[PDB]
């Protein structure tokens, strides 16, 4: 699968100044032309927020500040009048192949310091290993029978995000080849819910878990994001800490 | 999987095979002989040819589909395809209903200037951008081909015109779906030939067609026959076409089916030693100079 790497692990910049985050893919991700390529910010505690599409496509609603550029295996983000609205970390994301990759994230820091649709996560908080997990999503204000894709991904600790699996309107779903054979998607259009399964969760398995909705455009961009599901896998039953 | 350096070459080879049968079988069906005198009965059920090659398609598109090139999303809205579905049957209606109205562009412009509305169009809708060298060698080649052609009011030549139009409007929509979606070339041509598909069964379903073509084919089973291997040409000649068109883009796509007609030609009347016409020479030259500075020098 498509390896990204982002150059900069942490930048140190002062207001005002121009920012430039660069990310590299093993591979070529233009395909006929356009590169398949997205980029997020994520303030802390909070959903990635879907910034660009195509490398260079600022989404609708985002400040003009942001700018991207690139081709073939390198890439850049700029947003030259930063403000400290724009501080978070920021992720770079294929869409040339089905196992979606993001970037291991950069953080950008400051010297001296009815009418939308929501997703809402729930599931158990601990669990002990090798038992079997199933998280639901619910959603509101939308049907699942509508054109959008619906996707489960699941941040690390250390912000190492991964993109499980997703289940389209039409009942068509994809997997992360890796996770295939572990996890399983299903969905009710009954409840309008949509739930992911786990079958013999490891230690490995402890982050936190989103349910996100995305429309595919130059690539598959998650534009909607839920709230995120914490979830802890240890030997030991979590009292009075 | 196949090397990118002989891929263009690949597909020029297969349309260019493909084709030259596709068209010899075509001929032998629709002019025909069927009954004796005035039995002859001749074949006039077009539209149902073209419903049966669609069908056709369509199910060895699946085939493929089925059999390779498996564990894929479309990604493709559904509307697009029906869009250039429409499109694409709108400008064959066109064409074909424009014999009986020109003679001197009949289809000497009507084909051979397929190129030139599909590259503005996608200059003006698209707002892609090609050099001037680009524009030059696309010129050059219609203009070769054309004049290569040529045999020894304008009230009704609009059809040919708005024929061309369509064609424009496919070869865009084409370009977008494969520039955005990154549709495949196999989904592509099944999804579109379904669309046709149906347009398609919906006109034929007057008396005109289906319920005379049945009856037809019943007196005369033989040319079932014939029908099946025709569909199977048209099939494979159709893979390569809408291979290349997502590999190269509708432009490449239109300039290889435009003058694959003036290089069959080129290739039988050398092997054979024909005395091409003296004239002729200078469409097949400015053809190859524009072919030529269009690989390189311009490119
Ligand atoms: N963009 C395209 N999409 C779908 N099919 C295409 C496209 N371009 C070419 N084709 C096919 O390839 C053919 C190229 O033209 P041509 O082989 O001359 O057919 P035609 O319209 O019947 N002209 P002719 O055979 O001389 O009467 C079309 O008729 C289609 O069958």
């Amino acid at each position: 699968d498509i390896v990204m790497t982002q150059s900069p692990a942490s930048l140190t910049v002062s207001l005002g100044q121009s920012v430039t985050i660069s990310c590299r893919a093993s591979e070529n991700v233009e395909y006929y032309g356009t590169s398949l390529m997205q980029w997020y910010q994520q303030k802390p505690g909070q959903p990635p927020k879907f910034l660009i599409y195509g490398a260079s496509n600022i989404e609708s609603g985002v400040p003009a500040r942001f700018s991207g550029s690139g081709s073939g295996t390198d890439f850049s983000l700029n947003i030259h009048p930063v403000e400290e609205d724009d501080i978070a970390m920021y992720f770079c994301q294929q869409s040339r192949k089905v196992p979606y990759t993001f970037g291991s994230g950069t953080k950008l820091e400051i010297k001296g310091s009815s009418g939308e649709v929501q997703l809402q996560e729930s599931g158990p908080g601990l669990v002990k290993p090798s038992q079997s997990l199933s998280l639901t999503c619910s959603v509101t204000g939308y049907s699942i029978t509508s054109d959008y894709y619906w996707n489960w991904i699941r941040q690390f600790p250390g912000n190492k995000l991964e993109w499980m699996a997703y289940i389209r309107y039409d009942g068509t779903s994809d997997y992360n080849p890796s996770l295939k054979n572990r996890i399983s998607i299903t969905r009710d259009t009954s409840k309008n819910q949509f739930f992911l399964k786990l079958n013999s969760v490891a230690t490995e398995d402890t982050a936190t878990y989103y349910c996100a909705r995305a429309y595919y455009y130059d690539g598959i961009n998650f534009d909607y994001w839920g709230q995120g599901t914490t979830l802890t896998v240890s030997s030991e039953n979590l009292y009075f800490q | 999987l196949v090397p990118d350096r002989l891929r263009l070459p690949l597909c020029f080879l297969g349309v260019f095979v493909c084709y030259f049968y596709y068209g010899i079988l075509q001929a032998k069906i629709t002019r025909g002989k069927y009954g004796e005198g005035a039995k002859q009965e001749t074949f006039t059920f077009a539209l149902t040819l073209v419903f049966i090659q669609c069908v056709i398609n369509a199910v060895f598109a699946k085939i493929l589909i089925q059999f390779f090139d498996t564990a894929r999303v479309d990604h493709t809205r559904s509307w697009l395809y029906a869009a250039c579905s429409i499109s694409y049957l709108g400008a064959m209606v066109s064409s074909n209903s424009a014999l009986q109205f020109v003679n001197y562009p009949t289809q000497v412009l009507g084909k051979s200037c397929k190129p030139i509305p599909v590259m503005l169009l996608g200059v003006t809708l698209l707002k892609k951008k090609y050099p001037l060298a680009k524009y030059l060698c696309v010129l050059l080649i219609v203009a070769g081909v054309a004049l290569f052609m040529y045999k020894p009011v304008g009230y009704g030549e609009l059809l040919l015109l708005l024929s061309l139009t369509l064609d424009g409007l496919t070869g865009v929509s084409q370009d977008h779906m494969r520039a955005h979606y990154q549709t495949g070339s196999n989904h592509m041509m099944l999804n579109i030939n379904l669309w046709s598909t149906l347009l398609l069964g919906m006109g034929i379903l007057f008396t005109g067609e289906l319920w005379e073509f049945l009856s037809f084919a019943e007196r005369y089973p033989a040319i079932i026959y014939n029908i099946l291997l025709f569909g199977l040409t048209s099939a494979l000649g159709q893979s390569f076409i809408f291979m290349t068109v997502v590999y190269f883009g509708p432009l490449t796509c239109s300039i290889i089916t435009t003058t694959r007609k003036f290089f069959t030609i080129l290739a039988s009347v050398i092997l054979f030693a024909n005395p091409i016409s003296p004239m002729q020479w200078v469409g097949t030259v400015l053809v190859f100079l524009g072919l030529g500075l269009d690989a390189k020098f311009g490119k």
